[PDB]
């Protein structure tokens, strides 16, 4: 509530910008994978 | 190997995707945290200000 | 949070402020009452 969702609001805007992180590095492996075969 | 380029092509199409959003995310991100300071100084100013009526009222009271 | 501080804070403002606003009326009632005397 107050600042504290908006933190929240921003936490949560951080998480789904960590899980994007792990989905890019996780696209990096699967194209060098692609790339090795 | 052509079902490789299929794949290939899919995934980099989607890692092309991905880069175009996560940037898109990086750019409201910063600018979500930038609105979110002006918030942060926000009330610091009226805190100040809040407390400072707080206070001249109290010669007024008395 | 913040918000939350800045409501209770203005109704605190407020509520303080409706005490020294009514004070004066009193105060004014007092002047009166010196203006018979």
């Amino acid at each position: 509530g107050s600042f504290d969702e908006i933190s929240q609001y921003i936490q949560e805007l951080e998480e789904e910008r960590r899980l994007t992180e792990s989905s890019i590095r996780k696209m990096e492996k699967e194209k060098s994978d692609l790339n090795e075969k | 190997i052509d079902e490789l380029t299929t794949r290939k092509c899919s995934v980099d199409a989607r890692l092309q995707a991905e880069n175009e959003r996560a940037e898109r995310q990086d750019r409201g991100l910063k600018e979500a945290e930038t609105t979110y300071a002006k918030l942060v100084e926000s009330q610091k100013t009226l805190v100040d200000f809040v407390r400072k009526e707080y206070e001249d009222t109290k010669h007024q009271k008395y």
